[PDB]
């Protein structure tokens, strides 16, 4: 597939350590670290740069400090393409104190000459994992605290801050925070991802978010299995490319199965105040025990040109340690595809390889072709997995004349003529020029393919199936073969059938090193054309129909995505003038919704998506009339819009215009279904004595706790009516209003008389008081985002006016305020039976 | 039911389904049916006029091997043969019986650092106590001993030259350089021999909080010879009060090449430790696996928890809290001993996913279990039987193949040899020729054609035209199209066609059946094959799956909790998913928000009970339907109200299964206005 290893090109070394780390570098420079080559006394570990134009590497004359380091340089790499730089790290350098011997890291940052750079809470190897922030390099402790972890942010060479998570009895030690670290943008807006791959001994990683210039632990996720070293490598994917983060990728390489070694897992971003949770798991082949899936991550870019983020994974353990990469796709739903792509397998790139695949860096173009590249390390090799252009072919038959004659089959020198065009494109853009990517095809064609002894055959082979090859260059290119008919044909119920399907392979590129184009592996090898028989449903005149359609979504006011999750649509179709051949029926409608079922005819349905169903094929009689319920499943996520447009149109083998009725829509409203519970608190105060020897100030708070138990965010506009005067005497006199999650809004106050003037009577049929035995006020809170799975403590204070109290006959008194929570009618709605806790209230009870 | 794709052939029939079964009179089939109505369920087979003698099923059959002078079998029979059938499961009876007198070989492998000094103190002087404890059980032990500290690198331990020649953390007291394994003892049966090599052991530590122990378990495994096992009971007792080193932590110490689990001693000393990293907690699973080693873990109270998880990955291994002196070793190995016994994993090793083998364990104390994917019992007795009903299906007919079942923990094992019974054995090739019109050959009432002939009598040749009379014969009514236009007739029957669309096969008598036009799940027909089929319009599912498209499961039920009962016994669950009354929420139903508190009405209920008050006018028992008082405090919704005497009655209401019941729990200190 996509990557190449038939021309791979590979750097050789003699050097310790070599191809243990690889990092790219703009233009077609790679430096590779070799952590354990000793070139002087105390010195380990030297930087190759490596140039494809050159074919070899030299080490970078780098100027070493002399205190004793044994840096290990090149164990740990990072660079940036915009502006050029380039971070180099020494986890291990091992400073001999008086006592002991410490392990500290050290950091060179260089720019676009590889010259001369700065190197500027013990046992911390600074530099174990590397990233390039937007104000400096980020250097991750995996030793910092007792082995518990964390990071340095560098804003300068002076200033940096530390990163970490807050202790709690000691649960975080020995967890290497840090191992592996990854930069997230939100808004382009720079936030940080670390995992801890030891923690507990499941692994753990987490998010750290700037949250009002601190930075803070927001989410994190858990392993599962005790020894799977979860968190050992991460990888941010920004899979649309709209420039904000979607997923991260956590992986475990010593995951243990009976048959397998090593999983990853899929964690996408939380939403609002959402707990992080994961959602996939991807695993290697089979009968590859300890291959260690997921010891190595990387970002390729686009690799088969679709705009999504492909991933690929290290194996470096299958095939007894000779190792393996696996390449996954992004998938359109902001995922990654459960099964992997390709794999490459060092065996069948050369028996020297070992541990192929511990280091992986892609991102860039370093052959000059336009195609982003993938570098893999391995022990003393590393090799160039240049990406191959992705060709699709286009194949469009079209037999001349459209229709078999009538007197060519009706009862061997009979005829006719189909042109087939092969068109081959690009998925990918790239600086490849015109004419160089030469393509060789090989196609078959086949007549009556399925049927023993078919009805046709071609000219220049007089029998069914013909193979062609030929060298196609980048364009349109057409041939014309004609067709013969061996015998005539008495029941023409179904087409002679053309079917096409071929193979591709690439001619490799002389210029750019032997590189050759690759057919995609998702694109459609088979083609069917038909070639329908002349009717004769008349006087000996061509076949023509009226059909149209109409359909309603009948006794249905509005759709609900949040339930019922399925809806049936009374569609009905009608045929007029002579008889319709092959009646099939389109239905295009939003993405969102899905397929299930078609009832009443034979009639039999298959799957802006489309649906085709075959309305009783062969033919649809004269005058007919069907009817039947076609049954979608809305999803349950699903975003429709403010209206659904269903859109179906039908077709004839008759191929007649597009009449105004062959077409219907009919949008519907959708109104999104949300669940909002509100409820009083038992910290409200629900009870108080009397009080009329003389009137009083007392404090009373009703807490109307408004959650959101939907999967919709949505704005509200909530409303308190609070009792503010009675009899000319005020029962409240400042109705505050108070939120206390900081939530952003806006509130108001306005007054409204009572509803009823008999309060004097009132009082005596029933002890309440309220909006319509007194004065009531209504404070309107307006919030723009409530978000999902969020809640917050609506709560009212203010001081209770005791200069109304009425000596009825009933000895208690009950003050009630009732908070309901609005919401826009148009878009928004409860479901049947649990909307009734839209509103509650909550009573004050005076009495002895 | 017996579903048929257009078979055509006798062990087509086999190959078509489980239940399906073949008939062999002549007299089955008449001029106007097909040769499949052979193949049906077994009673519409006897209803048409099929008989006991005349039907071949061929059930699956299996025949057990047994010695008659073998006394005390651990593990019979010795071995088994399976005529196999697709679909249709083969049993038979594995039995097993714990055995007398079988010795014991146990080895000690003690972690060094400087926290297991007094462990170190007190094990030196255990060596008769274990030794004497194994002849308790059985005669003819033996013992070992064995130690690791760690990795002699950075960040494990410092390489300060100073301190790697006294690394424990005491400068004063005098200590061994840090190492990765040492073999101290070799398996032998005389005490004096233990209290004295391991009497040389001296403390030692490392620098990180973890320990290396998973490497030297690695190489107790490696080196066989050198330990000393015998082919009886291994046991491996590793002693640690803290955690330890898994692979992937020697990239700190620059040491990323695997563990490659040879035997890597050299006078008695794993050195090389520092160009290997540490094991996987796999490769330790796996090996002991394949010597019969069964691990007991002893470790302190707070790691047990962590170590409990190690006995998902390794079965036959024990985990034990040890404590903090390793003064229960003696009483730790035999209770984990009674459990590694009792508890009789019996499993398989790998096969072919063709081979969907499954136990059924009726073990001793009255606990049975169904459709495991390991046998499973508890409370083995010595010489108490115990069975294990394997229930083998094929989905194939297989190639004459063999697997092995065993008790884990034990070389006794059972060659298991299966064959495909799919191949009829009719005795109808004795008829003469004349009823195959010469050509062909009479096998199980139908006349098989050679390549020259077809028919179901052999009565049309290859070579001449369909009659029309016969192609006429293919239609269901005067307004059907022949062979519904998707076959031809091929001596009176539809040789359907084949589709280039994916997956859409044509079948059925008059080729109008397709597989594809059953109502969608997900996007699929029926699911896709993981669900079900589909047989034009109706869709059958596999066993634990119903519905109209197979998305609807019968087994492993969401809507149980654990207490047995439909979710919570507040709602109906229609396809597997809870459907609910009132405002209570998904999936189990065991917490209701937005509904009011309720605990304001309830109070005419706690005033009674709690209280011991009479009858409210209307009797009390009456008064409050549904509803238990607990003796104990319970955990629920808290609540606080105003009775009848004016008195704050301070109580909870913890909801329970059903509709309308609840605990309550009621202060006693009673406070009143
Ligand atoms: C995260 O880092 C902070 C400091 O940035 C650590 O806080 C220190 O913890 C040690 C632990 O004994 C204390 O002795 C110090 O006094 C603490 N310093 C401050 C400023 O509070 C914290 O322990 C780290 N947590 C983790 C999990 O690594
Ligand atoms: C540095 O590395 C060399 C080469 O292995 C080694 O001999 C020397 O002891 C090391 N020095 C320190 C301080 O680790
Ligand atoms: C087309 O398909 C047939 C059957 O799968 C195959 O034999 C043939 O090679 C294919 N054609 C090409 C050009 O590969
Ligand atoms: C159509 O929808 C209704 C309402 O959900 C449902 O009861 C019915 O079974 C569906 N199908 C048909 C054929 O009416
Ligand atoms: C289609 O469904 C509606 C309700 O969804 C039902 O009233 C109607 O009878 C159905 N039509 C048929 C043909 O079953
Ligand atoms: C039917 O609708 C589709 C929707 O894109 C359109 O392309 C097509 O031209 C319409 N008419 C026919 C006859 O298919
Ligand atoms: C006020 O209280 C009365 C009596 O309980 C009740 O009927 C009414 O709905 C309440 N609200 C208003 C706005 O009157
Ligand atoms: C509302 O207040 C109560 C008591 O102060 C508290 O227990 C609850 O958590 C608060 N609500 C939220 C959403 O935090
Ligand atoms: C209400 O009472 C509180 C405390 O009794 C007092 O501080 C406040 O001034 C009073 N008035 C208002 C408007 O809050
Ligand atoms: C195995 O024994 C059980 C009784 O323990 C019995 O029910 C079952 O039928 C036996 N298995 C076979 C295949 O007979
Ligand atoms: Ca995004
Ligand atoms: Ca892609
Ligand atoms: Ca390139
Ligand atoms: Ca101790």
């Amino acid at each position: 597939f996509n990557l190449d290893t038939e021309n791979a090109m590979t750097f050789q070394e003699n050097a310790r350590g070599f191809g243990q780390s690889v990092v790219q570098l703009q233009g077609s420079r790679v430096v590779v670290g070799a952590p354990q080559e000793i070139v002087a006394a105390n010195q380990r570990g030297s930087l190759y740069q490596c140039d494809y134009s050159t074919g070899s590497c030299e080490p970078i004359r780098l100027q070493v400090p002399v205190e004793a380091v044994n840096m290990s340089l090149g164990l740990s790499l990072a660079a940036t393409t915009s502006p050029p730089q380039l971070l180099a790290c020494g986890p291990t350098v091992h400073q001999t104190c008086s006592e002991n011997t410490y392990v500290k890291g050290l950091c060179f940052l260089f720019g676009s000459n590889l010259r001369q750079q700065p190197q500027k809470h013990e046992m911390s190897q600074e530099g174990f994992s590397a990233a390039i922030t937007s104000n400096g390099p980020l250097l991750s402790t995996v030793g910092s605290y007792d082995w518990a972890g964390g990071v340095f942010l560098y804003t300068s060479k002076e200033k940096s801050t530390f990163i970490n998570m807050t202790r709690v009895d000691s649960d975080m030690n020995d967890a290497y925070l840090g191992y592996a670290a990854a930069i997230i943008l939100r808004n382009r807006v720079q936030s940080l991802v670390l995992g801890a791959p030891r923690y507990q001994h499941i692994g753990l990683v987490a998010m750290f978010r700037q949250n009002t210039g601190m930075w803070e632990s927001n989410a994190n996720v858990k392993g599962t299995q005790i020894g799977a070293y979860f968190g050992a490598s991460l990888c941010s994917v920004d899979v649309d490319s709209n420039g904000s983060t979607d997923l991260v990728l956590i992986g475990a390489p010593h995951y243990y199965e009976q048959t397998r070694g090593g999983q990853v897992s899929v964690c996408p971003l939380p939403r609002g105040r959402a707990r992080w949770q994961c959602d996939a798991v991807l695993y290697g082949e089979q009968g590859q025990p300890w291959g260690r899936f997921g010891a190595a991550l990387t970002v390729l870019g686009d690799v088969n040109g679709d705009k999504l983020t492909d991933v690929a994974i290290g194996a470096p353990g299958e095939e007894d340690n000779r190792g393996a990469v696996y390449l996954f796709h992004g998938t359109s739903g902001s995922g990654i595809s459960p099964s992997h792509s390709q794999r490459i397998a060092g065996s069948k790139l050369s028996p020297r390889l070992q541990y192929f695949g511990q280091s992986l860096s892609g991102g860039q173009d370093l052959t000059m072709d336009g195609l982003v590249d993938l570098t893999v390390g391995a022990q003393g090799h590393v090799l160039l997995l240049r990406s191959q252009p992705v060709l699709r072919v286009k194949a469009i038959m079209e037999f001349n004349p459209r229709e078999v004659a009538r007197n060519v089959f009706e009862c061997g020198k009979e005829a006719g003529e189909v042109r087939v065009c092969l068109h081959v494109q690009k998925s990918t853009r790239d600086r490849l020029r015109e004419g160089q990517i030469q393509s060789v095809v090989t196609y078959d064609l086949a007549l009556d393919s399925g049927r023993p002894h078919s009805r046709a055959v071609f000219n220049e082979t007089k029998n069914s199936t013909r193979r062609q090859t030929q060298v196609l260059g980048l364009t349109q290119t057409c041939e014309t073969l004609k067709l013969q008919l061996p015998n005539c044909i008495e029941d023409p119920v179904s087409p002679i059938v053309l079917r096409l399907n071929f193979s591709l392979v690439g001619t490799p590129l002389s210029a750019f090193g032997n590189l050759r184009p690759v057919l995609a592996e998702d694109a459609q090898r088979l083609f069917t054309a038909l070639f329908p028989f002349e009717k004769n449903c008349g006087n000996d005149n061509i076949c023509q129909d009226d059909l149209s359609i109409t359909f309603s979504f009948m006794s249905l006011d509005c759709l609900v995505v949040g339930g019922p999750r399925e809806f049936n649509v009374t569609v009905t179709v009608r045929n007029d003038g002579e008889d319709s051949y092959r009646t099939q029926v389109t239905f295009f409608f939003p993405l969102d919704l899905s397929y299930r079922k078609v009832s009443t005819w034979r009639l039999a349905c298959e799957s802006l998506k489309s649906t085709s169903c075959s309305i009783n094929h062969p033919i649809f009689p004269e005058n007919s009339e069907v009817t039947f319920n076609i049954t979608f499943d809305v999803d349950s996520k699903a975003s429709l819009g403010n209206k659904l447009l269903l859109k179906a149109n039908v077709t004839s083998e008759n191929n007649m215009p597009r009449t105004n009725k062959t077409e219907f829509q009919l949008e519907l409203p959708v109104k999104y279904a949300v669940y909002m519970v509100v409820t009083s608190h038992g910290v409200s105060t629900k009870y108080l004595n009397f009080t009329a020897s003389e009137n009083t100030s007392r404090v009373m708070q009703h807490q109307y706790q408004v959650s959101n138990l939907g999967q919709r965010s949505l704005p509200i506009s909530l409303v308190f009516l609070v009792p503010v005067r009675l009899n000319q005497t005020v029962i409240w006199d400042r109705p505050q209003v108070t939120f206390s999650e900081n939530l952003s809004s806006t509130c108001h106050t306005k007054e409204r008389l009572p509803s009823h003037s008999d309060f004097l009577a009132e009082l005596r049929k029933a002890p309440v008081v309220n909006c319509s035995i007194a004065v009531c006020q209504r404070i309107q809170c307006d919030i723009p985002f409530f978000g999902i799975q969020e809640e917050f403590n609506a709560t009212l204070k203010g001081n209770l006016s005791f200069d109304w109290y009425i000596k009825t006959s009933h000895n208690h008194l009950l003050i009630v305020s009732t908070a309901e929570i609005l919401f826009n009618d148009s878009v928004f709605t409860l479901l049947p039976g649990q909307g009734a806790f839209v509103r509650s209230q909550t009573e004050t009870k005076v009495e002895p | 039911e017996c579903t048929k794709f257009k078979v055509s052939s006798c062990r087509e029939c086999i190959e078509s389904g489980p239940g399906c079964t073949w008939c062999q009179k002549l007299n089955f089939t008449g001029p106007g049916d097909p040769d499949s109505i052979r193949c049906d369920t077994r009673p519409q087979l006897l209803m048409r006029g099929c008989a006991a003698d005349d039907i071949m099923d061929p059930t699956s059959l299996a025949e057990t091997q047994e010695d008659h002078n073998g006394g005390q079998k651990q593990l019979s029979p010795q071995k088994v043969t399976l005529y196999l059938r697709p679909g249709q499961a083969a049993a038979f009876n594995v039995t097993f019986r714990r055995a007398k007198g079988y010795p014991i070989d146990l080895y000690y492998l003690m972690d060094l650092s400087y926290s297991m000094l007094d462990d170190l103190r007190n094990v030196k002087k255990l060596g008769g106590d274990l030794l004497r404890a194994l002849n308790e059980i059985t005669e003819s032990g033996r013992i070992g001993f064995g130690s690791f500290v760690d990795k002699t690198v950075l960040p494990f331990v410092n390489t300060h030259p100073d301190k790697l020649r006294n690394p424990c953390p005491n400068k004063e007291k005098e200590c061994q350089p840090p190492f990765a394994f040492r073999h101290v003892l070799k398996l032998t049966n005389n005490s004096n021999q233990f209290q004295t090599e391991v009497g040389k052991q001296l403390i030692s530590g490392n620098l990180d909080a973890p320990e290396g122990g998973l490497d030297a378990m690695m190489q107790v495994a490696a080196c066989p010879e050198e330990i000393g096992w015998r082919n009886v009971t291994r046991l491996l007792v590793f002693a640690t009060d803290d955690g330890f080193h898994f692979a992937g932590d020697g990239k700190l110490g620059a040491i990323l090449t695997p563990n490659d689990g040879r035997c890597h001693l050299e006078d008695n000393l794993y050195k090389r430790s520092n160009e290997f990293d540490y094991p996987s907690v796999g490769q330790l699973a796996h090996k002991l696996a394949e010597n019969n080693i069964q691990p007991i873990f002893a470790v302190t109270s707070r790691m047990v928890k962590t170590y409990e998880k190690l006995t998902e990955i390794i079965p036959k291994s024990a985990v034990g809290e040890l404590s903090e002196d390793s003064s229960n070793v003696v009483h730790l190995i035999k209770n984990a001993y009674n459990k590694l016994s009792s508890r009789v994993f019996l499993d398989h090793n790998a096969l072919p996913d063709t081979l969907k083998v499954t136990y059924d364990s009726f073990c001793s104390n009255g606990v049975t279990h169904r459709n495991q994917p390991r046998g499973d019992c508890d409370g083995v007795q010595i010489n108490v039987p115990i069975t294990f009903q394997v229930k083998v299906t094929a989905t194939e007919c297989i190639q004459e193949q063999s697997f092995v079942i065993r008790a884990l923990g034990f070389t006794d094992i059972v060659t298991v040899q299966v064959l495909p019974q799919c191949e009829c054995r009719c005795r109808d090739q004795s008829r003469d020729r004349s009823l195959c019109h010469g050509k062909g050959f009479l096998e199980c009432g139908i006349c098989r054609c050679d390549t020259g002939y077809i028919g179901k009598n052999c009565e049309c040749q290859t070579q001449g035209r369909s009659s029309q009379e016969l192609e006429g014969s293919c239609r269901k009514d005067n307004n059907s199209i022949i062979c519904s236009g998707l076959g031809d007739c091929v001596c009176g029957q539809c040789l359907c066609h084949t589709s280039d669309v994916p997956g859409k096969l044509i079948y059925g008598q008059y080729c109008e059946c397709d597989t594809i036009n059953c109502e969608r799940y997900n996007g699929q027909v029926c699911g896709g094959p993981g669900r079900g089929l589909c047989f034009c319009g109706k869709c059958r599912c596999h066993p634990g799956f119903e519905g109209s498209a197979c998305q609807c499961e019968r087994t492993t039920e969401g809507c149980l909790n654990p207490r047995r009962v439909e979710c919570s016994g507040r709602g109906r669950c229609r396809c597997n998913v809870c459907e609910c009354h009132s405002g209570y929420q998904l999936p189990l139903c065991q917490e209701c928000p937005g509904c009011p508190s309720p605990c304001g009405k309830y109070i005419s209920c706690a005033e009674c009970l709690k209280f011991e008050k009479g009858p409210f006018g209307k009797n009390c028992s009456a008064a409050c339907p549904g509803l238990q008082l607990s003796n104990n405090p319970v955990k629920g919704r808290t609540c606080k109200e105003r009775d009848s005497e004016g008195c704050w009655v301070a109580y909870t209401l913890e909801q329970q299964d059903g509709m309308d019941r609840y605990l309550i729990y009621v202060d006693e200190s009673r406070e009143c206005v």
